């Protein structure tokens, strides 16, 4: 609210929330408000009438009955902007599939249903979910998207910055049956994004969090690799780049396995270094533990690519599912490695 | 009538097995074994009933129709099968012992938990006074030994202490004085807590790394590397064969079952990894 | 906010007046727009003995009572045996909520003794004989919510949902 | 089975890397972990414990510079060659042996303090051996990979 | 009168249609139902006590003319009892208490009930605690190549129970109970085995709430049809309305008939029963009646262990 | 013929004391034997006040108290406000059957009337918090029930049922 | 208010006018479980007289006394000057523990001042001589436990039990 303002108005909106604040008062804190807005008023030279009594008192209850509630008001407006910002994203994540060599069976707005290459499908999540948010580097035809926007020559239009978003990824045979396929994906977008719960901090506490997750499967194996990491998904300009940041790292250490500079038993290695890893407490204790592990896998001479700190304490939870999981977020990177090489 | 008599037998690994299922579970294994519901290896009916017909075919090929009419038909497939083999559940397995105790020697026991014992009695139970052939000694020894569920039992030993598979202490203690052995194979059986009687299990199976190599440079070819998970040697599995009131059952289990020790089950058999034992319960 | 009470609708009309409102508040609790008997308290658990009224309460939750939160005061005569409860009023099954309620009541609720002297067995009854239906209309349902016969024209829609809409589990003790 | 060994490490070790300081015995730590864990299983736990206690230095000073331990805080164990860097180790297996209960504090403090005591110690070490050397395997692999990783 | 089948190994209750490699370049697949359709236990039933001489025209018939009016199949584990319960797709198994507040719970407002029911199929399930899917994929093999053959791979999702489970039927006659006692039967598709105990029991019947559980799929006589689509809501509560087909009559080797039906655990409001009796003619009668012996219409509801038929 | 006693099990430990004597009665119907607390009943449109323990009732089986039936004449000096009512057994709607069902009831509840004051935030809560629970063995399931920890080694799984057998919405003000 | 005395184990017999409760009850803390006599508790620093045998309080870690611990008190006589003295029964170092005890322990040594006349002179004795041992068998164990005489005519455990166990730090002066 305090941040919707544009102006010195910001300041009469952000006193009248303190005259809201801890139930101060009504018909009382009016007045230092009032001592601003009259003020506002005699600051020109043509008004007209003022009917303060009723007006700051309405403008009191709108905050309070928002907060009562505990939701925006919705208005006309709040729905035609998240709709065109809906349908914009869904023109950027059409060429976005395209830029993968995909196919497009539904791409409406909100949801998504492609078919993909086994090997371009985690740079697509990585980028239809940071452009989701308006966050990217390419222009998709005409339509150049910059850091929470959609700038279309000098026109800027909304995104969706703060909603997130899940992934589903079924690694399939072309020779499976497309109704179970189509289930098996449909069944885990819906019960996993309601059924797991990944450890996010807010206000700098460790809780919990449920949706914006990416699953994968293949036959049998299944990871889960959260998209946010942060419950107010982001809030900075900052934050941006933090979206699907769990993802380019898969992407470096299957460029790294590729090329010959790490072995796939990196894939049937990190068990053992998990017992130490999660019973571990300190970070940088931690960091040499994973650097070692892949340095007996190696990664290059004079290792280079160790991972990024923020990825450890990371706990993933699950509601008591036939979807087994493991707790922790490497070895979920590492079954998702697992499961896009397995279908390669 | 309708599963008259029933015919339950033992699967002795006499090399390792490798029924495989794909990657179908979440451990780092690629190749795992056809796990049960409680992540213990387990043989499907599907490919116990599929190898048994396959060997039988080849190595009876005079007494294809028998064979048809038991296990199923290839086409015109409007004609059940009157036999059937309920899922292979493993009955106990090998373990590397450190014993402490017993001044009797022993390198290696068979090692169970009750949930398995469980589901064996289950099996068992169904068919002795339901059906008419007679073996209630097996179930008797069974009870007996799942009356004392939740503590680590020795059966027919003196250890009273081991280190299991090098990694697990455990105190034993002898059932009441002394019982038939369920086994015939003159090693000590232990039933385990079904907590660390898993772990030690999970540990007996042997999961191996393999290697396809660049045939000029002998180097590793790029991704050519897995894991597999094999139920080792002198494992012990339990299934029963069901069979319907019929003549050629009557020929199945005179000519046919009574000449058959070993088959090949599961995959990989280049490598050396199917070999069976069956064993009837009926000495 | 406002009070309302405690009436079962059997075959019986002994349930006439002793709801002394006849307007209350700018509140209403079942409102009827020409489609049935709207806004039906139901309760859970509370066996009736029809005759000599006096619900003795059973423990069994397969028996219900199809009541009406009946507006008003209980005739500040009783209550001195009654039950009573002030509410937060999202507890109250009321079927086919019409309005929109704010969650501020309090129910002044009739009760008897256990009546631990016979065998306890209840039985389910419903609304018989419809001219009996139309005259528990006329006592009970005319004088206090007095728009029926004041719009309605249709009388087949309003009296005959009352036929099952209610039903109940009867002592006879 | 072992899962809290892993968590025993943090507060048994307390300190065998940063204090071991001038990294000539603080290094060399590692040796311990390797080769030891190799001595430990092909060779067997007594044989390594006799090497062990061999280089300790059991006056008071490496008998009490390391009973401190159960009490205060990190100690700087500089003193001379793995002697001090050496019974550090031997307060290593000892404290997973109390914070185990397959020997008891009140028989160890009893123990190393009578020298009457030692002999027996290590006479009922020499019966625990299976079990002990069966016992602390994850939990020195622990201290080995620590080690490769950080030491 | 109570018969408890219990099963010896995971089991397979086909959902859906075909199951065989048809189409060359694909794999087929099959999904298991989570509870067995009354069809299904009255066939095996049937199957214990056939006679040679009887019907060979429509199934139900010379089935019926063994049966009693078998009352529909819930899931008990240790003595403790489960109940289906379903929503739009989803299908959550609760127990007897968590039934209570759910005519109360539907009727709370909008988001008091959807946070109620909403629990109810994620935290009070316990299914995935005694019953998950165990994918079983399968091949043939041709003898020529001792390989596998084009594409004839499958998968079929069992019915894995982590603990002991038994499926639970009544039924009327005792005759009938002392001839399958300890019977060992093929309960289920592609060959897996269950076995029969019987124990006489008592459970009380005539009840009318406002509310029940389905607990078997109440089939709707298809001159019903377009006057039950159009008013949904005066019958059932929550659930699912699905085409189903009867099964797979043995004897004949055909597939049984479809009808639109009211999938078990979905909670019907007490106008579906008159509705049925008052919109169905007495030929059709017949064969409903029929339809209700094998077990087909079978309710309970949330209060007690109220058994109840529909049009008997 | 005995009397049974339906006691509540709030997250207090107000429930001490309920009988005079260890036992007294002959029979009981509510079972503790190896693998559940069987018999268990859970009344409806009720509510269990925590402190000052008690029933406060609120009327919807989305509320609901859950109770064992023990055979005890509550205190000798009270039952004032205590219910005494009297039901087929077939009304008597209990979790987990396992016994002999008597068919000639008597019960006594502890239960104070709701003596409407506050607004009644009726709000549910788990069994949980071990060192709560603990504590409750032998004075909540051996002070009427010597029976266990006499042939008994079983105690932690009928603790795994009672982690979850009980369970209401309590008064909180 | 849980009890027990210590009773020390030379060849010196003088700790058969200190005991009160040969039985008394139905527990000990040492017994015979047929592989030994267990749950010798064993102080330490403290050495022994024989003249006036008790327990004398010495500053040497190793000069340590064995002794018996059975639930008794010394028949309220002595226990004036006695180490009396409560216990969290987790700070005792007690030898061949098999069952452990209920973490309060009104034990009390058989006390001696310090003597600061003479200057120790401790050695290390152990027993043999069965001549001193076969009174024991009366002397001790008949004196006190439960089951002397009925699960040992195998005698031969509680004699080379006694023998390699009970030593003690005398002055032997
Ligand atoms: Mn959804």
């Amino acid at each position: 609210l305090v941040n919707a303002g544009s102006g010195s108005i910001v300041d009469y909106v952000k006193t009248v929330l303190k005259c809201i604040r801890e139930n101060l008062n009504k018909c009382s804190c009016a007045e230092k408000i009032y001592s601003n807005e009259v003020a506002k008023v005699m600051f020109r030279v043509n008004v007209e009438k003022a009917n303060v009594e009723e007006e700051v008192k309405n403008s009191l209850e709108y905050f309070e009955t928002i907060l009562n509630e505990g939701r925006i008001i919705v208005t006309p407006a709040w729905h035609v902007s998240i709709s065109s910002a809906l349908n914009r994203g869904l023109l950027v994540e059409l060429e976005l599939v395209n830029k993968h060599k995909g196919f497009v069976i539904y791409a409406g707005g909100d949801d998504l249903l492609a078919m993909l290459p086994v090997d371009e499908v985690l740079d697509f999540i990585k980028e239809s979910r940071r452009a989701f948010a308006g966050f990217g580097t390419e222009k998709l035809g005409n339509m150049c998207l910059e850091n929470g926007f959609v700038r279309i020559n000098n026109a800027y239009y909304p995104s969706l910055p703060i909603v997130g978003r899940s992934y589903s990824v079924i690694i399939a045979h072309y020779a499976d049956p497309l109704f179970f396929v189509i289930n098996d994906s449909y069944n885990l977008l819906e019960e996993g994004k309601e059924i797991i719960r990944y450890r996010v901090m807010y206000n700098g506490e460790y809780k919990d969090a449920k949706k914006d997750v990416a699953i994968f499967r293949y036959q049998g194996l299944t990871s889960v690799i959260p998209l946010s990491l942060k419950r107010p998904i982001v809030s900075s300009v900052s934050d941006f780049n933090e979206i699907a940041s769990i993802i380019d790292v898969i992407l470096e250490l299957k460029k790294r396995i590729d090329e010959g500079r790490i072995s796939v038993s990196l894939l049937y290695d990190y068990e053992k270094y998990k017992h130490l890893i999660v019973a571990s407490d300190e970070k940088y204790l931690t960091e040499f533990l994973v650097k070692d592990w892949i340095k007996r896998n190696s990664l290059r001479k004079h290792v280079e690519f160790t991972i990024d700190e923020k990825l450890y304490g990371v706990r993933l939870t699950i509601e008591n599912y036939p979807i087994k999981i493991p707790n922790d977020l490497i070895s979920n990177i590492v079954y998702t490695l697992r499961i896009i090489y397995g279908g390669e | 009538p309708y599963y008259a008599f029933a015919e339950p037998f033992f699967i002795h690994a006499i090399t390792h097995l490798h029924v495989g299922s794909g990657s179908s579970v979440e451990e780092e294994i690629a190749l795992p074994f056809q796990r049960d519901e409680l992540g213990y290896p387990t043989i499907y009916a599907s490919s116990l009933k599929g190898a048994i017909k396959s060997f039988l075919l080849k190595e009876f090929p005079d007494k294809r129709d028998v064979i048809y009419k038991v296990l199923g038909e290839d086409e015109n497939p409007e004609e059940a099968s009157l036999g059937t083999f309920l899922d292979a559940i493993l009955f106990a397995i090998p373990s590397r012992i450190i014993e402490i105790d017993s001044a009797k020697p022993y390198v290696w026991v068979y090692v169970t938990t009750y949930e398995l014992l469980k589901k064996v009695k289950l099996y068992l139970d169904s068919i002795s006074q339901l059906s008419n052939a007679s073996f209630s000694n097996l179930k008797n020894k069974i009870d007996t030994i799942l009356a004392k569920e939740g503590k680590n039992i020795t059966l027919d030993s003196d250890l009273k202490s081991a280190i299991l598979n090098e990694d697990f202490y455990v105190e034993l203690e002898a059932l009441n004085n002394k019982i038939p052995s369920i086994i015939n194979a003159g090693v000590p059986l232990l039933v385990l807590e079904d907590s660390i009687g898993r772990e030690v299990i999970n540990r007996s199976l042997i999961r191996v790394r393999r290697i396809r190599i660049d045939r000029d440079k002998k180097v590793v070819e790029t991704g050519g590397l897995w894991s597999e998970e094999y139920v080792p040697m002198k494992t012990i599995f339990f299934s029963v064969l069901l069979g319907k009131e019929s003549k050629e059952s009557a020929i199945f289990a005179s000519c046919i079952l009574r000449n058959l020790r070993y088959v090949i089950l599961g995959g990989k058999e280049t490598i050396g990894k199917g070999i069976v034992e069956l064993r009837w319960v009926k000495d | 906010s406002t009070q309302r009470e405690y009436v079962f609708i059997p075959i019986t009309n002994s349930i006439t007046i002793d709801v002394k409102i006849t307007i209350g508040g700018s509140d209403h609790i079942t409102n009827i727009d020409e489609r049935g008997i709207h806004n039906v308290l139901v309760i859970t658990g509370y066996a009736v003995d029809e005759k000599n009224g006096r619900l003795v309460p059973t423990l069994d939750p397969c028996d219900y009572v199809k009541g009406i939160l009946v507006a008003g005061t209980p005739q500040q005569a009783q209550s001195n045996d009654f039950l009573t409860l002030k509410l937060p009023a999202n507890k109250l099954y009321l079927i086919r909520k019409k309005g929109n309620i704010s969650d501020d009541l309090k129910i002044y609720i009739p009760y008897s003794s256990p009546d631990a002297r016979n065998s306890m067995k209840t039985k389910p009854v419903s609304i018989s004989d419809d001219t009996i239906v139309n005259n528990i209309i006329k006592e009970v349902f005319d004088k206090i919510y007095n728009i029926t016969q004041k719009e309605k024209v249709k009388i087949e829609k309003v009296k005959e949902d009352i036929k099952e809409l209610f039903s109940y589990y009867a002592l006879e003790q | 089975l072992y899962e809290e060994d892993y968590k025993l490490a943090l507060e048994a070790f307390k300190k065998v890397f940063n204090a071991l300081t001038h990294y000539g015995a603080k290094q060399a730590f590692r040796s311990r972990a390797r080769d030891l864990v190799e001595e430990i299983y092909n060779s067997g736990f007594i044989p390594t414990f006799f090497y062990i206690i061999s280089k300790a230095e059991l006056n008071s000073d490496s008998l009490d510079s390391l009973i401190s331990l159960f009490s205060s805080d990190n100690a700087i164990l500089r003193g001379s060659d793995e002697n001090v860097s050496y019974s550090a180790y031997l307060f290593i297996i000892l404290y997973y042996l109390i914070k185990r209960g397959i020997i008891e504090q009140k028989f160890l403090i009893q123990a190393l303090r009578c020298e009457k005591t030692r002999l027996d110690l290590i006479d009922k070490l020499y019966n625990l051996a299976p079990i002990i050397s069966a016992k602390i395997r994850t939990y020195l692999l622990a201290i080995k990979r620590l080690s490769e990783a950080l030491i | 009168k109570r018969v408890l089948i219990k099963p010896l190994e995971p089991l397979m209750f086909r959902s859906q249609g075909e199951f065989e490699p048809l189409i060359t370049g694909s794999h087929t697949a099959a999904q298991s139902l989570i509870i067995p359709r009354p069809s299904t236990i009255a066939g095996m039933l049937g199957y214990i006590l056939f006679n040679k001489s009887s019907g060979t025209g429509d199934w139900l018939s010379d089935l019926t003319n063994l049966l009693a009016t078998i009352y529909g199949t819930f899931i008990e584990t240790n003595g403790e009892y489960l109940f289906p319960l379903r929503m739009g797709n989803h299908l959550a198994l609760v127990d007897q208490q968590h039934l209570i507040n759910l005519p109360t719970l539907l009727e709370k407002e909008y988001e008091r009930r959807e946070k109620g029911i909403y629990e109810l199929f994620y935290d009070k399930n316990k299914l995935f605690q005694i019953i998950n899917h165990q994918d079983r994929i399968g091949i043939s093999i041709d003898k020529s190549t001792r390989t596998v053959k084009e594409h004839y791979l499958y998968s079929a999702r069992y019915l894995a129970f982590k603990k002991e489970v038994n499926y639970v039927i009544f039924i009327d006659n005792d005759a009938i109970s002392d001839k399958i006692n300890g019977k060992i039967v093929n309960f289920g598709g592609e060959n897996r085995i269950a076995k029969l105990e019987v124990d006489d029991y008592k459970v009380d019947t005539s009840i009318e709430e406002e509310y029940y559980l389905a607990l078997s799929p109440i089939l709707i006589p298809d001159e019903a049809l377009d006057n039950f689509l159009d008013n949904i809501s005066d019958y059932v509560a929550m659930g699912k309305v699905d085409k189903i087909s009867l099964g797979f009559d043995i004897a004949n080797t055909k597939r049984k008939e479809m009808l639109t039906a009211i999938l078990e655990g979905s909670i019907v409001k007490r106008s579906i029963i008159d509705f049925i009796k008052n919109e169905i003619k007495n030929d059709l009668r017949y064969r409903f009646s029929k339809y209700e012996k094998i077990g087909y219409n079978t309710l309970m509801s949330l209060c007690k262990l109220a058994l109840r038929k529909i049009l008997s």
